[PDB]
């Protein structure tokens, strides 16, 4: 068969701090000369990717040392003795074994850490003159929120949410979304979240 | 055949990755590679004169600030007077200052009393620090002899005696090879052979930190397997007193209150500090004690700043995140930053912000902060050494020190972040699972700063064994003078009764390699502590007591002479081979050899007394045929006893019998060829 | 050092033809296999397809979808490597990446964005968010293709100015909605690059 | 503030009236302008270095040594360019005697 | 692969080599780098500027 | 670091059965392709034979001369290599060495000299050189084995000492002359080792 | 078939001088992967050999960089930018194509370069002692001549025996030994050289 891999998707890293991403594999990737074929891969935000790690554990060249590489025939291990900003992005897990490759997994995303932040819920009911040309949007508008774990729901049900996840940025390295519910006519005649910022469902209507 | 491409190219990788492996651990040993320091000298302000004497100076929160030196026959009246702008007046009346530096020993190295009295104090307590620094590594300062060991030594070019054009009445010709920095790290080359670099660092209030960088360069790079860093200022003149008062720098008090409100200036102090550095795989290799680890050293310079001696704060954040980055570690790892702490309020509040820019912006725990000079005083190309004895004291004491005169935190530096607390209150520091590291900063009048990163020494010496044995190794010292000789006994004396419970094969073991062999040697075989500090008290007065004392100047090569008869008795060597493996080896095999052409084996006749034979009806040892192999038996073991102790014979003497002792053991003949 | 320079971007309709070229510097052409693989909009990494070193076979494998209609080519001579992206759908407008090995993708060059929609080009339709009664934003919506800035108080804010990434409706069009969020009113310009149509909008509740 | 170090090689000099001795307008700057760790720091300074600015001292091996200190900077890299040299103008006439 | 029995562990010991060959001209140009002369200025015996 | 330790030396005739045992300490055994190699004297390397990596099989391929014979084995829980010899012909009296790689022989250990002679151990028949009329001589042969050391004056003179190495003869002994090169007289001692006979001779021509 | 190799098995070196030491193959040993399969390697004078260049032209490590490693697929060259003493004893040059491995081939004799030596040529008799046990071999010594390309005749051949030498360090020169054991009978019935220190034939009898 295929050997499907798995990793933590959302691992935090925040400066001055050694991170520990993962990846397991279903079957054995080491070779018969004992070599793991393993590749740890990261792509920066809005960049080409880079190849960090081969064979589970070895450089590529002009890569920083502050990723280091081990593990068994099963779990992989690449720790970051340095985080930096550049380090931040996503992280991806190849196999060799078979190579066809159809996708390259859910990759690890990677964020700068602060503490768990407050969802700012607003509700904004589609202008007027949107109504004029036959469509409709109310933008619920999730901000400052942190991490990007939130879905959010449309009642009185879902199903013509888009969704809109944004970059974290530098001051703040906070999160925003929009799920963008474009309507009709007719059928425009209330959004709430359950994000791990709070524990109560907070429900506002347009 | 081989498996074609997946036996090869997969056995071809593994040597691509393998010397990968290897010439990356090559870039790491060549730009990270962690040093070791692996002993510490120290004549600090005040008492200290060795770095164990440092500690109580600095964890009881002791300051060095006493008064200006009266030993020197400075005019300390022209220094001193009302109006501040006198041409020839110092503006602070003390500081720390150095009681020894007017002293030194001629005799001891090759320097001639006259030669000696040339000598810069500087010159003169840096040879002193460099014998320090080796015979507390147990490295036999005398054993370092045209081996690469390099010399780095941070200095403050200072007047002493007469004008060189106006000579003098008996240092004519010397007084160049005193009043010249460059002699001030060639003269300790050449006194102990050293033939690595040396080189002379002046950097001012940098100038050792800068050393030591350097030197811990010529470690990463090979070009010494050993280096002495370091530096020194002792001030022979009030000269810079008088200097840095015409600027309005120097505080009244002497004192330096670093990153306090009541500073009124940065002092002034003088004293001296070495490093013996070594890579930390050469030093665990050849098993040289590693106090503490460098691992990772920076040096800038200020830029244009707000003048030649003004700080600057860019540059300083610089270095300092430059020394981390070339450590490989980041501003949390560092769990106490040394900084200058000049002792001014004015290089204080630009430092402090250099401090928490480079730390204080990304931290986890709250950065201890100290300075050095708050308990010495400003001590210059003495500084970015001192710290770093501090520092070394505190990870082998695990106990960080207080910062005097710092209890009102300066209202000019903004501590509200919190992510620095400045060291008013001695802060437990103890090894845990994190590297205790931290960082020793030094920002010179020059506008030279530097900073360097000193981890704790990694806890792998734990796993020694312990043991028990009958070999009473001789404690062995060696002095350059009688009186020396006599104050070598009772300075071990009193570290042996104010430190008890050291082990006498360990006392041996340090005294006998450690120690240079002088010409003055003392050494006595120990069976008790009692036994052994009594003999330490009979040799400080000059009794021979229970030792042996002898004046053996060049004599290191011994003969071996074999006495013929005389030793009827033949009643000793039962106890040497019931107590030596090596008699009770040798003996054997020689036995052995005899055995074959002459029946009689040695064993039974050894365990017998000297009137054995009497009761028998027979002299002690008289029949010729039985007594001549004996003889040879014992005199071949004792012969290879010695040689196993690692006396070798130069010449060899055998009276009448000996000439088969001189066929055996130089060679000649074999054993068994000797025995028959 | 070593360049994987790309090109063949532009405007693509579903049922068209289109190449991407890849020219490699700093190293020998020859004995790297070829690969494109492709970053679909909102996740990462896609495998398309490689060709075996010329040395190796010159043999060419894509993934089952997109088997048969790409074609995968390369050429020593004049050092370059062609993807041959015949009758392009909805799953190719995305990023390209021209990737140094069959199974170790070194490089990654740079990356083109190919699209492939049945849009036309016209400036945005600008409707404004009303606060409830607090955050003050306007849309963007019915705007194509991806040029896009906009600002609030025209360059003016910066801090809590916040413009949404670009969405993709069933129909071909983009969406976007800019956001402030500072209690007071704000103005907002959209600038539409290809056709060059700039709308400005004031908000109030 | 690019890196530049100053690696210069020279031998302790009697320029002008002993520092214990200050003149008349010559008080402040009579160790901050004789002093051999001024010297390297005063390019450095005027110049607008930021870079490993070090005196060294070997006495007339000095300039080859200096070199050697800013080659050994380059090849690792602390600063990008370097100043290596040495300058002895014995200005009392007491060096010769 | 699939062709002969290396189509991969072949690039591996590719990449392995470049990066040896990568990393032992980093230690080249760490000890023994070429340190150009890059410019003279001199004040020696003899009115020489 | 890492050493491909050595042993199985000693005594051996034509027809007997012996073992050399490598001991790997470094690395990890498995994956390492043990293989063995000899030296012929008097010339360079001969490959004897290689076992495939514990998980590439583990089968054997030794030379067409030494198939079967000559088995090759290993193990990791003990990490060791065995070479049992059978029937060593006197064409196995070699030195044998450990290589640690079927086709990359990297360490290559420390060399055992194994010896497959049917001679007996005796003392040498020193036979003079007399100058013809000029260097001075003196003869070895007629000994075996090959420890030896044959000095002119006693150890007294070195300048112009010259022993040559051990020649086999078809009947399995060991041949050597030791000849100084000086104008005169002079005397050369032979110690044999195993059986400790040392002859002593002074030359006239 | 096989890849049969040939080298300058007498290529001399100097102290201070950059040698130039080849090999030429049968075949082609540039693979299809793109890298030439040749091995180069040393045998010191009476030690283990050991690796100094695979794949062609990289090093082994701890090897130092004084050899470097090129060549097509045909023509391979090693050159020594500056040799020593450790850079003396014999080159292997090994393929990597086909492994069955017969032999090691030829191998590049190294020695230290001086002038052409002159010939020593020393007729000794055996001596009476000797004829008594019914063997003889009178021997001609070949002393302090260089190269090591001289054949010794024996006329007035077939039964001598081979002894090469050590080549010194004060001297650099070569010492040759044909023993030409012989019996009782055929001792009451001369040798020569043709080395290059010289060009007739000195010929001496016992």
């Amino acid at each position: 068969d295929v050997v499907m891999t798995q990793s933590p998707l959302s691992l935090p890293v925040t400066p001055g701090e050694p991170a520990s991403i993962s990846c397991r594999s279903s079957q054995s990737l080491l070779h018969s000369n004992g070599y793991n074929y393993l590749d740890w891969y990261l792509q920066k935000p809005g960049q080409s990717p880079q190849l960090l790690i081969y064979l589970g554990s070895n450089r590529a060249s002009g890569v920083p040392d502050r990723f280091s590489g081990s593990g068994s025939g099963t779990d992989f291990t690449l720790k970051i003795s340095r985080v930096e900003a550049e380090d931040v992005g996503v992280y991806y897990c190849m196999q060799s074994l078979q190579t066809p490759r159809l996708t390259f997994g859910p990759g690890t995303k990677v964020d700068i850490k602060r503490t768990v932040a407050a969802p700012s819920v607003f509700i904004f009911p589609p202008s007027d003159e949107q109504l004029k040309s036959g469509t409709a949007s109310v933008v619920c508008l999730l901000n400052n929120f942190y991490p990007r774990g939130a879905k959010v729901q449309w009642k009185v049900q879902s199903g013509n949410s888009q969704e809109s996840v944004t970059e974290q940025d530098s001051k703040d390295s906070t999160y925003s979304l929009s799920s963008t519910l474009t309507l009709s006519k007719a059928d425009y005649e209330a959004c709430e979240v359950t994000h791990q910022g709070l524990s109560s469902p907070v429900t506002k209507s347009f | 055949m081989a498996s074609t491409d997946s036996e090869k190219v997969a056995e071809y990788l593994r040597r691509a990755t393998l010397d990968l492996r290897a010439a990356r651990q090559r870039i790491r040993e060549l730009e990270g590679e962690p040093v070791a320091v692996v002993a510490m000298a120290c004549r600090l302000p005040g008492g200290v004169s060795t770095p164990e004497e440092f500690w109580e100076l600095l964890s009881e929160g002791r300051d060095a600030v006493a008064g200006l030196p009266t030993d020197r026959g400075w005019d300390l009246d022209s220094l001193f007077h009302p109006d501040p702008t006198r041409s020839g007046t110092a503006h602070q009346r003390g500081g720390g200052f150095l009681t020894e530096a007017t002293a030194f020993d001629p005799a001891f190295f090759g320097m001639s009393p006259r030669e000696a009295l040339a000598v810069d104090p500087q010159q003169r307590l840096m040879l002193e620090l460099s014998w320090e620094v080796l015979e507390r590594a147990g490295i036999p300062p005398t054993s370092l002899q045209a081996s690469p060991t390099g010399v780095f030594v941070g200095l403050i070019p200072q007047e002493y005696g007469p004008r060189l054009a106006e000579g003098g009445e008996g240092v004519e010709g010397y007084l160049m090879t005193g009043t010249t920095t460059s002699v001030a790290s060639g003269r300790i080359a050449y006194t102990l052979g050293l033939e690595g670099p040396a080189i002379s660092v002046d950097t001012a209030c940098s100038s050792s930190l800068v050393a030591v960088h350097l030197a811990c360069q010529s470690l990463r790079r090979g070009e010494s397997s050993l280096a002495m860093a370091g530096g020194v200022t002792v001030m022979p003149t009030p000269g810079m007193l008088v200097d840095f008062s015409r600027m309005n720098s120097l505080a009244p008090d002497g004192r330096c209150k670093a990153f306090s409100a009541g500073a009124n200036g940065f002092g002034m102090a003088e004293g001296a500090g070495m490093l013996l550095l070594e890579r930390l795989s050469d030093a665990r290799r050849n098993g040289h004690p590693v106090l503490a680890v460098l691992r990772g050293t920076a040096v800038n310079s200020d830029g244009a700043s707000n003048g030649l001696s003004a700080p600057n704060g860019r540059a300083q954040v610089r270095v300092i995140q430059q020394a981390l980055a070339e450590s490989g570690l980041g501003p949390a790892d560092i769990d106490a930053v040394e900084a200058h702490g000049t002792g001014t309020r004015l290089g204080d509040p630009i430092e402090a912000r250099a401090l928490f820019e480079a730390y204080g912006r990304d931290r986890e725990q709250p950065l201890h902060l100290g300075s050095v000079k708050s308990n010495l005083g400003h001590t210059q190309a003495a500084a970015g050494v001192a710290g770093v004895i501090k520092m070394v004291l505190a990870m082998r004491a695990g106990t960080l020190p207080r910062t005097l005169h710092a209890s009102e935190r300066s209202k000019e530096i903004d501590w509200s972040s919190g992510a620095i607390s400045l060291l008013d209150e001695p802060e437990p520091w103890p090894a845990g699972a994190r590297p205790r590291r931290a960082g020793v900063s030094s920002f010179g009048i020059s506008g030279t700063n530097a900073h360097a990163i000193i981890e704790e020494a990694p806890q792998v010496v734990e796993g020694e064994r312990v043991e028990a044995g009958d070999v009473v190794a001789p404690w062995v010292l060696s002095a350059s003078s009688a009186e020396g000789l006599r104050a070598q006994a009772a300075r071990l004396a009193a570290h042996l009764r104010e430190h008890p419970g050291q082990d006498p094969r360990d006392i041996a073991y340090s005294l006998a390699t450690g120690r240079a062999a002088l010409p003055h040697r003392a050494a006595f075989a120990p069976v008790d502590e009692s036994a052994a500090l009594r003999v330490l008290d009979g040799l400080a007065t000059g009794n021979a007591d229970g030792a042996a004392v002898g004046t053996s100047r060049a004599q290191q090569r011994a003969v071996f002479v074999f006495p013929g008869q005389g030793w009827q008795w033949a009643g000793m060597a039962v106890d040497l081979l019931d107590t030596s493996p090596v008699f009770a080896a040798a003996l054997r095999e020689c036995a052995d050899a005899l055995e074959p052409h002459l029946d009689f084996e040695v064993i039974p006749f050894l365990r017998a007394e000297a009137a054995r034979r009497e009761q028998d009806a027979a002299l002690s040892t008289e029949r010729v045929d039985v007594v001549q192999p004996v003889m040879f038996a014992v005199m071949v073991s004792l012969a290879s006893m010695w040689r196993a102790h690692g006396v070798e014979p130069a010449a060899v003497i055998g009276h009448s019998q000996g000439e088969i002792a001189a066929a055996c053991v130089a060679g000649a003949l074999s054993l068994d060829d000797a025995a028959r | 050092e070593v360049q994987l320079v790309q090109s063949g971007g532009g405007l693509v309709q579903p049922g068209r033809s289109l190449r991407l070229s890849c020219t490699a510097s700093g190293f020998t052409f020859g004995d790297y296999a070829m690969s494109w693989v492709r970053q679909a909009p909102g996740k990462g990494l896609e495998w398309v397809g490689f060709i075996r070193s010329k040395a190796y076979g010159g043999t060419t494998e894509y993934a089952a979808s997109v088997k048969g209609r790409f074609t995968i080519s390369r050429d020593d001579s004049k050092s370059i490597a062609y993807l041959q992206m015949n009758s392009l759908k909805t799953e190719d407008t995305a990023v390209y990446y021209c990737t140094r090995g069959g199974t170790l993708f070194d490089y990654w060059g740079q990356g083109t964005l190919v699209t492939v929609s049945s849009a036309s080009t016209k400036g945005p339709s600008v409707f404004p968010l009303a606060p409830s009664s607090a955050a003050l934003g306007c849309l963007v919506k019915d705007y194509f293709p991806e040029p896009v800035t906009v600002s609030w108080n025209s360059g003016a804010l910066t801090s809590g100015v916040h413009t949404f990434p670009a969405v993709l409706q069933s129909s071909g069009l983009y969406s976007l909605s800019s956001v402030v969020t500072v209690p007071s009113t704000y103005i907002c310009n959209v600038n539409h690059k290809p056709s060059n149509t700039k709308v400005d909008k004031k908000v109030e509740p």
